[PDB]
């Protein structure tokens, strides 16, 4: 058994962590006090769930997580919340004043003065591991901490844990749930400095999560609880292989192997179904083909884009619930003859399927309804580059006037790092086009 | 614990600052004796932002009252909530400033500033994590204008990485105490251009027009004008004083509202503005339509004459946040020619459940608009009309100043006008 | 108050639409880079579809279907017809065509010569490309290939219709242009008004060197033809006249002899690519005007030549058609506070 | 359309299908970047205090 340390940075990461570990506990039968009745090995063991949980002599199962925020208001909720007992105080790290939505402030000014502390707490979790696989880093693009401090942490993690793998769960900036005008700057700054340090990144666009909550859940104005509980479902579908017995995506190295043939193009597109309102009278349960066919509908992608106009570099189908290999392939053939799945000539036109029989777990009183089977499709498509274009364009509108640049220079960042970061995204857009277009 | 140190200087400053603490103290359930008697925990949620907690669960405003004459501050001390202020936090002199900037900034003011900074330093030494400062004052007088700007310069020297915020009353010939107000205002504007991060520009002429026309009052008093400033201040500080979905924080506001260091002079406004047909319920469309209308703005500038660099809008009360988003998007998507297209999504909106005392719902408007240049143009013209004849200069040259310094303030602001001009095209 | 942007200054069609939109007093135009717009009359090349449908509160609409280039490119159309089972390589209304890359660069060179050698054992072919006004008509296979190699872009060789239906008097060739508009719901509307771009020169099958009686383009006839505008004004006959001619000469109607096949060809083409370009479940919506060019042989069989993705309209039909676009394509998504001029081609979605 | 590498356990199974065949900075360098910006801040603040002293 090999362990996975999750790092939650900034408000977005920390709150999304709340949703994930809440769900991780309900799935593995863990109580808020850390007790796990089904676990028969008391205070130890190398089970599949031990990749995310340690065990004390008192039978407590402790997440292998670190919560970091430059301001203490968010993490303080965890300290007095329902799962306050799961974590010990060392795992929760908080500063006193945040980065104020300023990448330079979280990376340089504030980041420098606390970087060595976080690493010290991560080293503690690492020392409890007999074979650490790597790290899962949750953060936002727009936040000053999520962007500025994350990239600094990634650089140092590559220095102290050279051979370890690092995956990201990143929140793409969406105006419908943001009051930050400068998030395009932060997103592009942090993608520039993190690119060479992340092996595989899963981008969730808040615009996508916002619409899925309104169209499928009939939530007129969603809250972070609605958004995050849905985000942790996708996260649970993506990390389930690491926490359960299986043969597909058993370690973090398998995520680059099965999803990233080209290093820089390490941003798979996630697709999930079904999402049914719990307030619904009672839904007609969907089949394997219907939920598989939905994986090619834009309305359930974590990033709004058109895969019909791209090329696939890899594809993983993660199923949870009542699904047998016969049904999966049955629906696939039906989709190959109806959809336009154009792969790249240097990649096999195949896909890997993983089936976990336990159907998705639902948070009591949550928004999602209980379903018998669901799927999450990870497909490395050149179509996701549309999100880069959108973002880069907004970055260009403001940078042409140097608007807000003084806030970054004032924290010690040089202006040239801007254009250097933008030139890198321009290279990223060119790569996607050299692989997708003809 | 992100504390704000408040400072009010001079007649206008202390009278306006007074009502400000009279308003928000009511919104947080704090009585004249500092005791809390509200009914919602949201009232105390962020209470320590503006209030210090003393023994006996008493809440003492974190304010510093400053003046060069005792008259105005004595009144506040005898005023409605006069008891609530900290006895020590009154720092005053006896000579006064005679509506002279030079006296407040160079002679009289200099003799008193150190003892003020000793009190500021005292409030900061107890702050867990100080966000920054906010200053109420007028620019047309001598103390709040001349000495206020001196305080800001010295506060920045001792706290260079703290946010400096001010509510600055601009002088109009129609609401004028003396003919030297243009002289005093041009000198302060330069200081503010350098040493503040945000400056809510309140024009006394707009306060009059709102009282006269929109509110239907025959040439009111400074007291009537001040209830508008009270409301405005309570509005722009709502997201700071209550648990809003956003993190608030003065620096975050600055980062999102100030694309360029010198263009940080905001146009405030709010709705409703109803005359005494007052019990009528106001719909979310009505709040939005009026909130963007010029007649509800305190700067006395026509926004349809410039362009919005950034806009903030706080809605207060239990309302349809869906209908709120609908209406805001309807104002933008119906007048997008007045917003710069090189700042994506430059209009942000937050809601606050707690409304102004006695109101079901309200809206506050905060606009960083290039139309503010019309204000600095007025002051510049009024200034040059006298300075071209050196009229009334002897009051200032007699306190040690020189004409050269005036000529620089003049040029400094004409450049500030040019700067607002290049960003409108 | 609806807002739209204009990003193609060279569009004669939507210039009238934008003119009409402004006439209604309910449509406001914005700078070509202001992202807050309801309607985009976008550019031809490299239209940034990825930036559409991401502005909160705005239902956005655009006048191009992303992916239509597959149907409006000389070489793309051929590949789409040969590889799409809906059309099949046995498509009976599209001339035998082949994709030929120049030797300085898949490629169907050998496959073409096989069919050519079979015919030699009418074998007149024509070559053309999308980077032309540059066309060549010849009956020797050596002259067609050597012509393509002298260029640098992809070309297409297809069978030349050696028996084109000739109009009398004049014994002159011609072609038919039909305008088709597809709205956000993917309803195929055929403009009731077509046009015949006729040749003012007598067709001659013993000389393909002179390309004035073979090519019926409005620019060639008005530049290289010396009888331009003799029979019909501007070498443009409309359905009323061409319909009366078919009745006096051939004893048949334009509807039954040609239009049925046209309506069939339009359906089969548009229905084919619907899964790849439909915006039914997309964050924005799309519509687009198309210009279908047909040929008619002496047997009254209709043939598809090409499909233009940014076509022009006959001078006499700009008002009627452009207003039609505002009715069914724009106001259908942004209503404004008949006897339709279109023919709805029902189909299975 | 071949199914390959079918793994089956109590909690699920996984397989692969092939529809069609195919055709850093050191801790030294990071500390320098961090201290470089910190110096730029000290310089900018130095000029501000110089301004204020004037
Ligand atoms: N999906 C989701 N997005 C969030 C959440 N919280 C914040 N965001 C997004 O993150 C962006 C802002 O970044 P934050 O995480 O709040 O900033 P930060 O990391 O705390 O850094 P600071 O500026 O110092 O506060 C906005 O675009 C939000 O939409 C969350 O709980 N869920
Ligand atoms: N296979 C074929 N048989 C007979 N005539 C043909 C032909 N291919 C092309 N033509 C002639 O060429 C003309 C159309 O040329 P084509 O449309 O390919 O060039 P083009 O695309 O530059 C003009 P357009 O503006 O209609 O797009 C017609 O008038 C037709 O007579
Ligand atoms: N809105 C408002 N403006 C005031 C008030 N008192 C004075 N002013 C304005 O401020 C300017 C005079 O400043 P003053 O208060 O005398 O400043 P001081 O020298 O510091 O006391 C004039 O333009 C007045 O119109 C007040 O109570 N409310
Ligand atoms: C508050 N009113 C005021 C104050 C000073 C000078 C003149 C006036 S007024 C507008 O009544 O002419
Ligand atoms: C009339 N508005 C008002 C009055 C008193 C206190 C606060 C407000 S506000 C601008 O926040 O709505
Ligand atoms: C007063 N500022 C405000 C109000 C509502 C929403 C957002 C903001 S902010 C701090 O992002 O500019
Ligand atoms: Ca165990
Ligand atoms: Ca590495
Ligand atoms: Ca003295
Ligand atoms: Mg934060
Ligand atoms: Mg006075
Ligand atoms: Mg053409």
């Amino acid at each position: 058994m090999r362990e996975c340390i999750s790092i939650h940075v900034g408000q977005a990461g920390v709150q999304i962590g709340n949703a994930c570990w809440e769900l991780y506990c309900l799935e593995h039968g863990i109580q808020p006090d850390g007790q796990m009745p089904s676990d028969k090995t008391i205070g130890g063991g190398d089970d599949s769930f031990n990749t995310f949980f340690s065990e004390t002599g008192a039978g407590k199962h402790v997440p292998r997580a670190v919560f970091v925020d430059l301001e203490p208001t968010v993490i303080d909720e965890v300290r007095t919340g329902t799962y306050r007992q799961l974590f010990h105080p060392e795992q929760l790290i908080t500063g006193k004043e945040d980065a104020a939505n300023n990448y330079a402030r979280g990376h340089y000014t504030i980041g420098k003065e606390i970087i060595d502390l976080v690493l010290d707490r991560i080293r503690k979790l690492a020392d409890q591991c007999t074979g650490l696989q790597g790290f899962l880093v949750f953060h936002s693009f727009g936040g000053g901490t999520g962007s500025g401090f994350t990239s600094l942490l990634m650089e140092r993690l590559s220095v102290d844990y050279g051979k370890k793998s690092k995956l990201e769960f990143s929140i793409y900036p969406a105006p419908q749930v943001s009051t930050a005008v400068v998030e395009p700057y932060n997103s592009i700054l942090t993608t520039h400095t993190t690119l060479e340090h992340s092996d595989c990144a899963f981008m969730v666009d808040n615009e996508a999560i916002y619409d899925i909550c309104r169209r499928n859940l009939d939530i007129e104005r969603p809250t972070y609880t609605n958004l995050n509980r849905l985000i942790s479902q996708i996260v649970s579908s993506i990390t389930a292989s690491l926490r359960f017995d299986g043969a597909l995506n058993v370690d973090l190295t398998e995520f680059q192997t099965n999803l990233v043939p080209y290093p820089r193009i390490h941003f798979p597109l996630a697709t999930y179904a079904p999402v049914i309102s719990a307030e619904k009278a009672y839904h007609e349960q969907l089949s394997v083909a219907e939920i598989t066919n939905a994986c090619f509908e834009p309305a359930n992608q974590m990033v709004k884009c058109d895969p019909r106009h791209g090329k696939y570099m890899a594809c993983c189908l993660l199923y949870r619930g009542d699904v047998v290999p016969k049904d999966v392939n049955a629906a696939i053939a039906t989709i190959k003859t109806k959809r336009s799945i154009q792969f790249v000539d240097w990649c096999p036109t195949g896909f890997k399927v993983g089936i976990n029989y336990q159907p998705p777990t639902v948070v009591p009183g949550g928004d999602l309804a209980k379903v018998q089977r669901a799927v999450c499709m990870l497909s490395n498509t050149t179509a996701i580059a549309e999100a880069w274009a959108r973002l880069d364009h907004k970055f260009d509108l403001m940078y042409a006037k140097r608007a807000f640049v003084h806030w970054y220079v004032g924290e010690g960042m040089e202006e040239g790092e801007f254009s250097e970061a933008r030139e890198d995204m321009a290279a990223l857009e060119k790569d996607y086009e050299e692989v997708g277009v003809d | 614990m992100r504390e704000i140190v408040h400072i009010q200087a001079g007649q206008c400053g202390n009278q306006i600052g007074a009502k400000f603490w009279e308003v928000i103290s009511d919104e947080h359930g704090i009585d004249p004796t500092g005791s809390y008697h509200g009914d919602s925990d949201l009232q105390l949620e962020r209470i320590n932002v503006y209030y210090n907690e003393a023994t006996g669960n008493k809440y003492v405003p974190r304010a510093i009252l400053v003046d060069l004459e005792p008259g105005t501050m004595d009144s506040v001390r005898s005023g409605p909530f006069g008891q609530i202020f900290r006895p020590d936090n009154f720092v005053f002199g006896q000579s006064g400033a005679g509506n002279n900037w030079a006296k407040g900034h160079y002679t009289e003011g200099a003799e008193l500033v150190d003892s003020v900074l000793d009190v500021v330093r005292k409030e900061s030494e107890s702050c867990d994590c100080l966000q920054g400062f906010q200053l109420t004052h007028s620019l047309g007088g001598g103390t709040g204008s001349g000495m206020g700007t001196l305080l800001i310069s010295k506060i920045r020297e001792e706290y260079p990485d703290r946010i400096m915020n001010t509510f600055s009353v601009m002088p109009s010939p129609k609401v004028s105490d003396t003919v030297v107000e243009p002289y005093n205002a041009t000198l302060s504007v330069h200081q503010l251009v350098e040493n503040t991060d945000e400056t809510y520009c309140i024009d006394n002429e707009a306060l009059y027009d709102i009282c006269f026309r929109t509110l239907k009052l025959t040439t009111p008093t400074y007291g009537d004008l001040n209830h508008l400033v009270s409301a405005t201040m309570s509005g722009v500080t709502t997201c700071l004083r209550f648990p809003g979905q956003l993190n608030a924080d003065l620096r975050k506001l600055a980062v999102n509202m100030v694309p360029f260091p010198r263009l940080h002079f905001f146009m405030p406004g709010f709705a409703p503005l109803t005359s005494r047909q007052q019990y009528r319920a106001l719909t979310v469309p009505e709040l939005t339509q009026q909130m963007f209308d010029s007649k509800n703005m305190m700067a006395a500038c026509d926004p349809r004459h410039g362009r919005y660099l950034t806009v903030a809008a706080i809605f207060r009360g239990r309302m349809s946040m869906k209908e709120v988003d609908e209406q805001m998007l309807n104002v933008q998507n119906k007048n997008s020619s007045y917003f710069v297209e090189w700042i994506p999504n430059n209009v942000k909106t937050a809601v606050c459940d707690i409304p102004p005392r006695g109101l079901k719902m309200s809206a506050t408007f905060i606009g960083n608009s290039t139309a503010i240049q019309e204000l600095f143009k007025r002051i510049s013209e009024q200034f040059t009309a006298m300075f071209r004849r050196k009229a009334f200069l002897h009051w200032y040259t007699g306190e040690g100043m020189d004409e050269m310094e005036f000529t620089e303030a003049e040029s400094n602001m004409n450049d500030l006008v040019s700067e607002y001009q290049q960003y409108q095209d | 108050m609806y807002t739209f942007v204009v990003r193609d200054e060279n569009s004669s069609v939507y210039a009238e639409v934008s003119r009409l939109l402004l006439a209604t007093g309910q449509w406001k135009r914005l700078r070509k880079d202001n992202p807050r717009f309801n309607l985009m009359l976008g550019e031809r090349n490299r239209l940034p579809f990825g930036r559409l449908g991401h502005e909160p509160g705005l239902v956005q609409l655009v006048n191009y279907y992303r992916g239509a280039d597959k149907l409006c490119r000389k070489a793309s159309l051929v590949k789409l017809i040969k590889t799409s089972p809906e059309l099949s390589e046995s498509c009976t209304w599209f001339p035998e065509s082949y994709v030929i890359y120049p030797t300085n660069l898949t490629d169907e060179r050998e496959v073409f010569l096989a069919a050519y050698n079979r015919r030699r054992e009418g074998n007149v072919w024509i070559a053309k490309s999308s980077a032309g006004a540059g066309i060549l008509i010849s009956s020797e296979a050596s002259e067609l290939l050597d012509f393509i190699d002298e260029q640098g872009q992809v070309h297409v060789i297809q069978k030349y219709l050696e028996k084109p239906l000739l109009l009398e008097p004049g014994h002159r060739k011609f072609d038919i242009r039909s305008w088709v508009l597809v709205d956000h719901l993917y309803n195929i509307y055929l403009y009731r008004e077509g046009v015949l771009r006729t040749s003012s020169e007598p067709y001659n099958s013993a000389n393909f060197q002179d390309k004035t009686c073979h090519l019926t383009n409005h620019c060639i006839q008005k530049e290289y033809s010396k009888n331009y505008g003799r029979y019909e004004e501007g070498n443009e006959m409309f359905f009323e006249e061409f319909n009366q001619y078919l009745m006096d000469a051939l004893n048949t109607t334009l509807e039954n002899s040609i239009l049925l096949q046209i309506k069939h060809i339009i359906r089969s083409c548009l229905m084919c690519i619907e899964p790849a370009i439909s915006t039914k479940h997309l964050h924005y919506q799309s519509f687009q005007l198309f210009g279908f060019d047909f040929m008619v042989d002496e047997e009254l069989k209709v043939w598809l030549i090409e499909v233009n993705g940014a076509p022009a309209c006959a001078q006499k039909l700009y008002a009627e058609l452009c207003q039609g676009i505002v009715d069914v394509a724009i106001s259908s998504v942004f209503p404004l506070a008949p006897t339709s001029i279109f023919i709805k081609l029902h189909h299975h979605h | 359309m071949e199914v390959i590498e079918l793994n089956k356990c109590t909690s699920g199974q996984s397989f692969e299908v092939i529809l069609k065949p195919p055709s850093d900075p050191s801790l030294e360098e990071i500390q320098k970047k961090l201290e470089a910006a910190e110096e730029r801040r000290k310089y900018q603040e130095a000029e501000l205090l110089k301004h204020l002293a004037e």
